[PDB]
């Protein structure tokens, strides 16, 4: 009844590390749910699962405070998820990379980069082919 | 004929052939040819002057009564002296059948409008005038329906370029949308996909 | 009912083609040559 | 000293107020508009971000171009853009509104809505998913957060 | 093996780099030139040459249906090593 | 001639005109027209801006993809100027403020900034430089605006010998201050004015870009006819159907327009100046809710 | 070797699917 | 769903139906996102003989 | 077979007439609609907490393009130009020439993301699984130019997403 | 022979009469259009443009082509009456924003390969 | 009697009003004309397939099915039975999406706006089914002129069954909010009445016919795939007003649920595309192991398949009415002509007749009941 839901709310506010953590999660994610921790990311992200919720809210992520070079305490975006956790988070599979990691290759990036639009690191398109027609080079010796 | 080949129906073919002969007998003044396709589709080629009579017959005869006008369109074949080909598709609900009536015309020869027979033709006729330039006489109001106001040319002709002749942009000096000669950053790549070694001997043409 | 006029056909002014694309172009009518690779 | 501090805080407050309530007006031109209506659907719920559903053009904040921009429609779209008050941002959704898309080589299609109005965010897709459009809206919010008008005026 | 242009830019694996006089370089100021650091030619040149004892060897790129179409390579020429058309791997008969 | 700038195409939006232009102060009244005229023929434009990038948005749709590059700069630093005009082969200067500021006075705006721009452009190998100053700019003028303009003109000439100095006379247009200032007051009969249309000034600048013989020349861009202040204001108020900037602007408008018949003008660039009567209605239609003024020649 | 495995309904088919309109009367004269 | 009994009775009375019988939110009854490999049987024209193309 | 949707004749006895009059005067159906709305108010909403929660997807999802490569490190693309020929929107531009070691490789591979329709024809026409349509969809841009991908950008996308791209390809390649 | 089906006019006199009526209508309508669309041009410029567009097709000697052009002009005039167009559609007749292409040989030789 | 232009899916409407009544209502179209029928001529058949998703973007797999049927008829081939059942199952699912969209949008234009969200949740679930099978939520390109592109994922039928056994309550809630409402009835009853003869002559099709009492349905009279093997009822109106057409659309939703149940129960095994490698591309393993398979894959994805010369008109019962394609082929791999007949064209043409002597607010209701999407109208 009402006392049961009040006790559940008290358990939720206690399980976030007290009042400070509860306020932090409320002001960072607008959601104070608690679930078992599936894994931790190398960039600081944490991934939680709660199978009691309906399809769509049974997996979520708490983003890192600070990524590569920017303070993401308030500025977070969905492009910060690394590819393996991106596959797990979007319900494309039931196996997190902790259970079965992706295959390792030498050419795979070791440092995921978020969207860099409106940044000095943004992509600028350019032609990749070389010059087509070569012009004649006049000689440097006078004819007379 | 294994399950990879479309099955053939002969009863419908015979019925359509018989009805084509019947129609061509009733209206020998206008019908020039009758055809039945291999997939049971009956088409009738008539003179341009018989648009109003023949259609009316197919709408009012107790044995035809093709009540519905499914589609009306034009086909451009520049190699013909009569450039444009007008196609009427009729559906008869009473007999659960479909028929096609084909007519020819050119740029300057008008075709009598069939708004009186089928009201649904109205917009369709306008569309033809918008896309091909075929003029329909005695139309309630014939004007462009699809292209922009002031558009010059009829886009659906085979000699009209794909990208048109003008393009729109916004100019701040005149503070309005202006039209300029078309210039593409990347030209449309034309592919020569057609190949030698003909595929269908059944459609081979005489070597003249 | 029939005009019976005797003059060559000319629909230049109805196609809407710009004037610079009518009197400056030079079309070619030909049977395309066989591709020598086939 | 204190003046730059005060103008910085005022600018931060104004930027937060402006980006925390974005009122969009949507040009439901073509198929992409359907996805727009799915970003107003209960699952994604554009409203909980302060982004109201189908604001009037008189008080709209951002314009969302959703679908192909034909030649017959460009004057109307340009006219609507002129009407919008104060600071207005344009978001281009889908390939058709980005660069012409599937109808790039067409006689009656404007090759990209940026020929008519300036565009702040280009959302790619055909159609972009409701998640993609929501990400574009959040990116526009971050861009608004990045701008600084009071500081520039003070340094002016 | 990413090199550097005499001006200062990085040279793409296709050898593209704007010279000193090119104005298009201005598109990179206050920005960056996107260049892939891993060069395919260098990565494939360091693969060991496989030693097989058959005249004709089959290659499908590894993975079966996830590779390239299966091809057959002849190794009669002892001067050089047979190279796969798609994958670029090398094969060689056991000389000596 | 560094092939990349060989002109190509039919002079359209997607063509190549072989012009790489850096338009300083392009976010103003004249800058928008100059950038639009440059971009409608396929030339590449580099826009150095000191303002919010939101304010420069209107310049984005006036060029094809990748033909307009926006760059941050400020007049107090030579490195920004050097990196902005590094690759350009044309440098147009439109930097100018009509009033004083606690950071930039008239001396800073009209003397030091143009001097730095000209010196850096000469050092960077720019072949064409265009600088704009007022027509009435005299070293002995009572107002500081025109004295600074005069000093600036000398500095540019000294730093860039092949510079082209253009001297317009009270440009009027859709966003100009000449007509809107007089239409917003809702004294004369001894001062004459010679207004010049904005599009004419932009086309004159563009033709100066194209003209090869206008290297070291100085131009005076003036209108077709002269107007007394009183009857010109009468016409301005009559167009708007309306019954009849701190200290420097009133003095400047109270001065009479100079006459320089030795200096070449718009006609030397093949431009027929448009009279004020044709465009006055277009400019002043927004001030609403025919007997043109008499001229002196 | 391996046997054919694709999407098929389970043996015995699926359960009944309701489609008729269900508009009840709350009940009061 | 995680709803109290009193709220459930209130909803069932107000709507007039049994909501918990047929909920509109998907739960564990859906299929898993990881599935075994398929086999996808070949078509009818995969014979090694009596399969000349001119007959089909 | 056919049904009638509006062929009900109302009863004309006293009880039914009185019931209809009571419905008209007391607004019973309006109260029923209000009760339906109230019942819908007290149930859990379907909203997910983006961007912390993401909508479900599948391995077949089409997103941002990428160019893959072999485990040895060599790019899979062989400049067969099938993807360019099959692209309905003509969004792919390919230029090639023999490499230093004689390998058949591309010198230019451009995809115009503002022309692409994300139909997936390119990834299914490729005979070596070189070009793939990745699973990323959050790649919006502030300018038009950055949506014109070249070979470097696509190779970077492949190197960036190869893990989950290969996972999806492994999961789905038996249906292709 | 060369017998053809008419459209509106049996000979050139009727086609000329229809051209005259269309010109009368356009001449009468020009000032109303100028006032209503708030154009920057004068009535003199609009009438001159109408005259130029009429004289552009002065070499047509086929009654069918002439009365088809008359039909098109009537359709465009009707389009202009009901304010179906906007200012841009009306002003597209003047090409105020397009650069003036040259005519002599030397200029065309200088600009490019266009003959 | 003043004239007014309701300017800028998006529509321009020039109408004359004599006080409150509507005298004449002329709709101006062309604001979404992109020239699909001309762009098709420059593409092969496979390349021209995706245009039909953009044609009517509320009902996409139906357009795919119509184009595939036309190309199959021209090619003289037939798909395997499993492909036909998938086509039918998906077609029914798409019909539900179209009817949900139409009814909810009509109600929102009237002003209800709650069923819009209520049923767009289910529309989102349907998008997932579209997405799981083809990787695209809306522009699927799943149905091909040889059958379907790919087989179903191993967990799709169970999810479809789970979703489709709770949809009846959603339809019941929609009817509770709309069917018996006195405001909705006053807004819809006896509005835009069209007689059977006028509906037939004006070229109407679909519900606009069935709402007037005409017993016509292309799935019953002229079945194309596996329709003659599924049993369902055809709702028929009695007055021809907006209310009758709304009831017909709801009953069509219920019958679509019935057909979906039948299709789920009677799914056959087998392949999903015609076993003719000269028309349908072979499997990837066959392409990477067999020489003929590689040659055919190359030629199909570069040049395409040649269609024998001829002209056909193929029409299906799309959710908006009779949707047809007139395809003319000259023997090459590119269609010579592709004319598209959309019911919205004829419906919007008859709008002027149907809005005679009605209030200004009635025009919105009539437009909503016409089920007008301008992508197919303008093409
Ligand atoms: C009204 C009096 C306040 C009590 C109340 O609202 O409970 C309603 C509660 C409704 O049950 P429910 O929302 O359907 O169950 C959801 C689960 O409890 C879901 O449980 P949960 O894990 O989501 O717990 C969330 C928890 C913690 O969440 C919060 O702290 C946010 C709510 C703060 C509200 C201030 O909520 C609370 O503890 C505060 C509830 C309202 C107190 C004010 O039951 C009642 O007491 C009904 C009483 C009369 C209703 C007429
Ligand atoms: C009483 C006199 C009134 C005068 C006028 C005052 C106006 C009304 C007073 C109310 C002020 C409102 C202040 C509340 C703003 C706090 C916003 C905070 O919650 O946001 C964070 C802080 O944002 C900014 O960093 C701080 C901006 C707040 C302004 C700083 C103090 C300025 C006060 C100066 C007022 C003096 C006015 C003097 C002239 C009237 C970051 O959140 P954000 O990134 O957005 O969104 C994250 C999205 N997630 C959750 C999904 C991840
Ligand atoms: C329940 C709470 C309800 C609160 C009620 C409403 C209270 C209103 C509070 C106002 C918040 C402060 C507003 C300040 C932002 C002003 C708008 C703005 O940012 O414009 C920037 C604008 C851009 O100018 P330029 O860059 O030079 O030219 C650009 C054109 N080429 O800069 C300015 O104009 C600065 C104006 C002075 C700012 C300093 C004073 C601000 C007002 C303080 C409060 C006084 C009123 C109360
Ligand atoms: N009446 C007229 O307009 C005629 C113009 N004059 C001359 O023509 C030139 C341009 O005229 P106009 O465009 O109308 O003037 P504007 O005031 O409209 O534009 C001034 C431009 O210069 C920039 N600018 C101004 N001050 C500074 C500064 N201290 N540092 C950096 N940039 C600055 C502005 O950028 P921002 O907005 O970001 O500050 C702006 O881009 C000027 O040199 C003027 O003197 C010649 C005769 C008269
Ligand atoms: S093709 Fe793409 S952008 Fe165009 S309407 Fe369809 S989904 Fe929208
Ligand atoms: S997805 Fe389709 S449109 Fe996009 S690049 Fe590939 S083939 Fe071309
Ligand atoms: S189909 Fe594949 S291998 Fe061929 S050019 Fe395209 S990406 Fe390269
Ligand atoms: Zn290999």
């Amino acid at each position: 009844e009402l006392v049961q839901v009040l006790r559940r709310g008290l358990q939720q506010v206690s399980g976030h590390g007290g009042l400070r953590g509860y306020l932090r999660v409320l002001f960072r994610a607008n959601d104070v749910r608690v679930g078992t921790l599936v894994g931790e990311d190398k960039y600081g992200n944490k991934y939680y699962e709660d199978n009691k919720q309906f399809f769509g809210r049974h997996r979520w992520v708490i983003y890192t405070t600070e990524m590569n070079g920017r303070d993401t305490f308030w500025d977070v975006d969905g492009s910060m998820v690394p590819p393996e956790w991106h596959r797990w988070l979007h319900c494309m599979t039931d196996d997190p990379p902790t259970t079965k990691p992706p295959t390792a290759r030498k050419y795979i990036w070791t440092n995921h980069k978020f969207n860099v639009s409106g940044t000095p690191q943004q992509y600028v398109p350019y032609s990749t082919t070389r010059k087509k027609i070569q012009e004649w080079v006049p000689p440097s010796t006078p004819y007379k | 004929t294994r399950p990879t080949i479309r099955p053939r129906n002969d009863v419908v073919h015979k019925q359509l052939s018989a009805f084509g002969q019947y129609v061509a007998e009733i209206l020998p003044k206008y019908v020039q040819q009758v055809q039945v396709s291999c997939f049971n589709e009956l088409e009738i080629f008539i003179h341009p002057d018989g648009v109003i009579p023949v259609l009316t017959f197919l709408r009012d005869h107790t044995n035809a009564q093709f009540k519905s006008l499914a589609d009306l369109t034009a086909v451009d074949v520049p190699t013909r002296q009569n450039r444009f080909e007008i196609v009427y598709n009729l559906l008869s609900l009473r007999f659960n059948s479909r028929i096609r009536v084909k007519t020819y015309t050119d740029e300057l020869t008008p075709i009598e409008s069939s708004v009186t027979v089928y009201k649904a033709a109205n917009w369709y006729e306008r569309e033809i005038w918008d896309m091909f330039g075929v003029f329909f006489a005695n139309h309630p109001d014939l004007r462009r329906i699809l292209t922009d106001y002031g558009f010059e040319g009829h886009p659906f002709r085979k000699d009209f370029p794909l990208s048109g002749y003008v393009e729109l942009r916004y100019d701040d000096e005149v503070k309005r949308v202006v039209a300029e000669p078309v210039e593409l950053a990347q030209e449309f790549r034309k592919f020569d996909l057609n190949s030698p070694w003909e595929a269908f001997p059944a459609y081979r043409q005489p070597p003249e | 009912q029939l005009i019976a006029v005797d003059e060559k056909l000319d629909i230049t002014t109805l196609t809407g083609v710009p004037e610079e694309h009518i009197k400056t172009r030079k079309v070619r009518i030909f049977v395309p040559a066989r591709n020598n690779m086939q | 000293s204190r003046g730059e501090y005060v103008v910085a805080k005022l600018d931060d407050l104004v930027n937060w107020a402006r980006r925390s309530s974005l009122w969009p007006m949507t040009f439901g031109l073509a198929c992409c508009a359907v996805e727009m209506m799915h970003m107003a659907a209960p699952r994604y719920d554009m409203d909980r971000f302060g982004v109201v559903f189908r604001a009037s053009p008189r008080q709209s904040d951002v314009m969302i171009v959703a679908g192909t921009l034909t030649n017959k429609m460009a004057p109307a779209l340009r006219k609507v853009y002129d009407q919008m008050p104060e600071p207005r941002y344009v978001v281009s959704m889908g390939s058709c509104a980005n660069g012409g898309g599937y109808y790039h080589y067409s006689y009656s299609v404007v090759r990209g809505c940026d020929r008519i109005v300036p565009v702040d965010i280009y959302v790619p897709g055909c159609p972009p998913t409701a998640e993609a459009l929501l990400y574009g809206i959040l990116q526009l919010q971050r861009k608004i957060k990045r701008e600084k008008r009071l500081r520039i005026w003070y340094r002016r | 093996g990413v090199r550097t242009s005499p001006t200062g830019e990085k040279v793409t694996h296709t050898g593209q780099a704007y010279d000193d006089g090119d104005y298009r370089r201005v598109r990179f100021s206050d920005r960056q030139k996107e260049v892939n650091e891993n060069f395919a030619i260098d990565l494939i040149a360091e693969q060991p040459v496989s030693e097989v004892g058959s005249r004709v060897i089959s290659c499908d790129g590894g993975g079966g249906a996830l590779g390239h179409p299966r091809v057959y390579i002849n190794l009669d020429k002892e001067t050089k090593t047979g190279t796969c058309g798609y994958c670029g791997l090398q094969f060689r008969q056991p000389h000596h | 001639l560094h092939h990349a700038l060989i002109p190509h195409g039919k002079g359209g939006r997607s063509s190549v005109s072989g012009i790489v232009a850096t338009v300083f102060g392009a976010t103003g009244f004249l800058g928008r027209y100059v950038v639009n005229h440059l971009g409608r023929m396929g030339s590449q434009v580099i826009v150095p801006y000191r303002c919010e990038p939101y304010d420069t948005m209107h310049l984005r749709p006036m060029g094809d993809l990748g033909q307009i590059i926006f760059m941050e700069w400020n007049g107090k630093d030579k490195d920004s100027i050097r990196k902005v005009v590094e690759h350009s082969n044309v440098v147009i200067n439109l930097v100018g403020r009509e009033w004083e500021t606690k950071n930039f006075d008239f001396e800073d705006v009209f003397v030091k900034i143009p001097h730095a721009i000209a010196q850096v452009s000469k050092e960077a190998g720019v072949e064409k430089l265009i600088h704009i100053s007022h027509l009435n700019a005299d070293i002995k003028s009572p107002s500081r605006y025109l004295r600074s303009k005069a000093v600036g003109e000398k500095e540019v000439r000294a730093a860039f010998p092949e510079a082209t100095i253009i001297k317009p006379s009270d440009i009027f247009g859709r966003e100009d201050r000449f007509l809107n200032y007089f239409a917003s007051m809702r004294l004369g009969k001894e001062t004459v004015k010679q207004p010049v249309y904005i599009v004419d000034v932009s086309k004159g600048i563009i033709n100066a870009i194209k003209d090869p013989d206008a290297k070291g020349k100085t131009f005076a861009f003036v209108g077709p006819n002269r107007y007394l202040l009183f009857d010109l204001v009468q016409y301005i108020f009559a167009v708007a159907y309306r019954p009849f900037t701190t200290r420097d602007k009133v003095e400047r408008v109270h001065m009479s327009d100079m006459t320089l018949p030795h200096l070449p003008g718009l006609e030397d660039l093949g431009i027929q100046a448009t009279p004020l009567e044709l465009k006055a209605i277009e400019v002043l239609r927004r001030h609403r809710t025919v007997k043109p003024a008499k001229t002196v020649n | 070797a391996s046997k054919v495995k694709q999407d098929m309904p389970p043996p015995g088919g699926y359960g009944p699917i309701d489609y008729k309109r269900n508009l009840p009367r709350r009940g009061l004269s | 769903a995680s709803a109290t009994r009193v709220i459930q009775l209130l909803r069932n009375w107000a709507s007039g139906r049994d909501l918990q019988a047929k909920l509109q939110l998907r739960y564990q009854e859906i299929s898993k996102r990881t599935q075994p490999p398929p086999k996808l049987p070949v078509g009818p024209s995969h014979k090694l003989s009596n399969n000349y193309y001119c007959t089909r | 077979t056919y049904k009638f949707v509006n062929m009900r004749e109302p009863s004309m006895d006293m009880k039914s007439v009185t019931d209809r009059a009571a419905q008209t005067l007391l607004w019973t159906e309006l109260v029923r609609g209000l009760g339906m709305t109230l019942s819908y108010l007290f149930r859990e909403p379907a909203t997910i907490n983006y961007p912390f929660e993401k909508g479900p997807l599948s391995p077949r999802f089409r997103g941002e393009h990428a160019l893959r490569r072999y485990p040895s490190g060599e790019e899979r693309c062989i400049a067969c130009k099938l993807c360019e020929a099959v692209c309905p929107a003509q969004a792919i531009t390919i230029e090639a020439e023999p490499r230093a070691d004689g390998s058949r490789r591309t010198t230019r591979y451009d995809i115009d993301m503002t022309k692409c329709i994300y139909c997936g024809f390119c990834q299914e026409a490729c005979p070596v699984d070189a070009i793939v349509e990745g699973p990323n969809f959050e790649f919006s841009t502030e300018t038009h130019e950055e949506l014109l991908y070249n070979k470097e950008k696509l190779l970077n996308n492949g190197d960036k997403w190869e893990a989950e791209i290969a996972a999806n390809i492994q999961a789905d390649y038996l249906y292709r | 022979g060369t017998s053809v089906k008419p459209i509106f006019s049996r000979d050139m006199n009727e086609a000329k009469r229809r051209v005259r009526e269309l010109y009368r209508a356009w001449y009468r309508e020009v000032p109303n259009t100028v006032h209503l669309f708030q154009l920057d041009i004068s009535v003199k410029q609009g009438r001159d443009k109408v005259r130029e567009m009429f004289m552009k097709n002065a070499h047509v000697t086929d009654p069918r082509v002439v009365d088809l052009l008359v039909i098109k002009g009537k359709m465009e005039l009707e389009e202009t009456i009901n304010v179906w167009k906007q200012r841009t559609h009306i002003m597209r007749f003047f090409h105020e924003t397009e650069a003036p292409r040259p005519t002599d040989f030397l200029s065309k030789f200088y600009v490019g390969h266009d003959p | 009697n003043l004239t007014l232009n309701f300017g800028p899916g998006v529509l321009r409407l020039v109408m004359e009003l004599s006080g409150e009544m509507v005298r004449k209502c002329d709709p101006h179209i062309g604001l979404l004309h992109r020239g699909t029928e001309k762009l098709i001529e420059y593409k092969t058949y496979l390349q021209a397939l995706p245009y039909f998703d953009r044609l009517d973007y509320v009902s996409m797999m139906c357009n795919e099915q119509a184009y595939s049927l036309a190309v199959e008829k021209l090619l003289n081939i037939q798909p395997p039975p499993r492909a036909q059942w998938i086509r039918v199952l998906f077609g029914e699912i798409t019909r539900l999406l179209n009817h949900i969209m139409a009814v909810t949008t009509h109600a929102l234009d009237i002003g209800a706006m709650t069923p819009f969200f209520w049923m767009f949740e289910e529309r989102e679930k349907m998008f997932e089914f579209y997405e799981r099978v083809s990787g695209a939520r809306m522009h699927a390109a799943y149905i091909r002129p040889g059958g379907v592109h790919q087989d179903l994922p191993l967990g799709l039928l169970d999810d479809i069954y789970e979703f489709s056994k709770n949809f009846s309550f959603r339809i019941d809630e929609l009817e509770e909010m709309l069917t018996n409402n006195r405001i909705w009835r006053n807004r819809t009853v006896d509005i835009g009445v069209v007689t059977a003869e006028d509906a037939l002559n004006y070229g109407f099709s679909g519900v606009m016919l069935r709402g007037s009492g005409i017993q016509w349905d292309l799935r019953k009279t002229q079945p194309y795939d596996v329709y003659d093997q599924v049993e369902f009822d055809v709702p028929i109106g009695s007055r021809g007003d907006c209310y009758d057409r709304y009831l017909c659309r709801v009953e069509e939703m219920r019958q679509s649920l019935r057909i979906i149940s039948q299709c789920l129960n009677k799914m056959p095994p087998g392949e999903i595309k015609v076993d003719d490698a000269k028309v349908s591309p072979p499997k990837r393993a066959e392409m990477k192991t067999s020489m003929e398979s590689l040659i055919h894959h190359f030629k199909l994805y570069t040049e395409g398949y040649q269609v024998p010369p001829g002209a056909t008109y193929t029409a299906i019962e799309a959710p908006k009415g009779e949707f047809g394609v007139y395809l003319v082929s000259d023997g090459s791999s590119r269609p010579y002509r592709c004319k598209i007949k959309a019911p919205g064209f004829a419906h919007l043409a008859g709008l002027d007749k149907m809005s005679k002597g009605h209030m200004l607010a009635d025009v919105v209701a009539i437009i909503g009941t016409q089920d007008i999407v301008f992508g197919e109208v303008d093409r």
